C-alpha cells in the first residue's frame, strides 16, 4: 500500500513564454543628423569707410 | 556687472546706448538694425553693447 517507483520518463517538456520581433525601421533621431550651421539670408554690410 | 562707459579699444562713449538699445530690441529690431541705430560703426563698439551681460540687476534684488 506504499509508494513505489514507477517507470522512467519517456521525455521532457519545458514550457517558457514568449513574445516575436518586429520589421526593422531603425528611427535613428526625431530632427537627425548634425544639421549644419548657415548663412542668415542677404545679412548686408554692417560697416563702410571714412571718406 | 553694469555697462562700460567708454568701448574698451577705441574710447567711444557706450554708456548712455545701454537704455536705447533695450528700448529698440523691444521694438522688433535685430540686433544688427538695433546698433546700426545707434551709431556703432565699427565692430569694436558693437562687441561692448551685443555681449553685455547686465549683472546689476541680479545682485539688485537681495536686501539691502
Ligand atoms: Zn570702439
Amino acid at each position: 500500500g506504499g509508494l513505489t517507483c514507477a517507470s522512467a520518463p519517456q521525455g521532457t517538456l519545458r514550457i517558457l513564454e514568449g513574445p516575436q520581433q518586429s520589421l526593422s525601421g531603425s528611427p535613428l533621431q526625431p530632427i537627425p543628423a548634425s544639421p549644419p550651421p548657415q548663412i542668415p539670408p542677404g545679412l548686408r554690410p554692417r560697416f563702410c569707410a571714412f571718406g | 556687472m553694469i555697462i562700460p562707459v567708454r568701448c574698451f579699444t577705441c574710447g567711444k562713449i557706450v554708456g548712455n546706448k545701454w537704455e536705447a538699445y533695450l528700448g529698440l530690441l523691444q521694438a522688433e529690431y535685430t540686433e544688427g538694425d538695433a546698433l546700426d541705430a545707434l551709431g556703432l560703426k565699427r565692430y569694436c563698439c558693437r562687441r561692448m553693447l551685443l555681449a553685455h551681460v547686465d549683472l546689476i540687476e541680479k545682485l539688485l534684488n537681495y536686501a539691502p
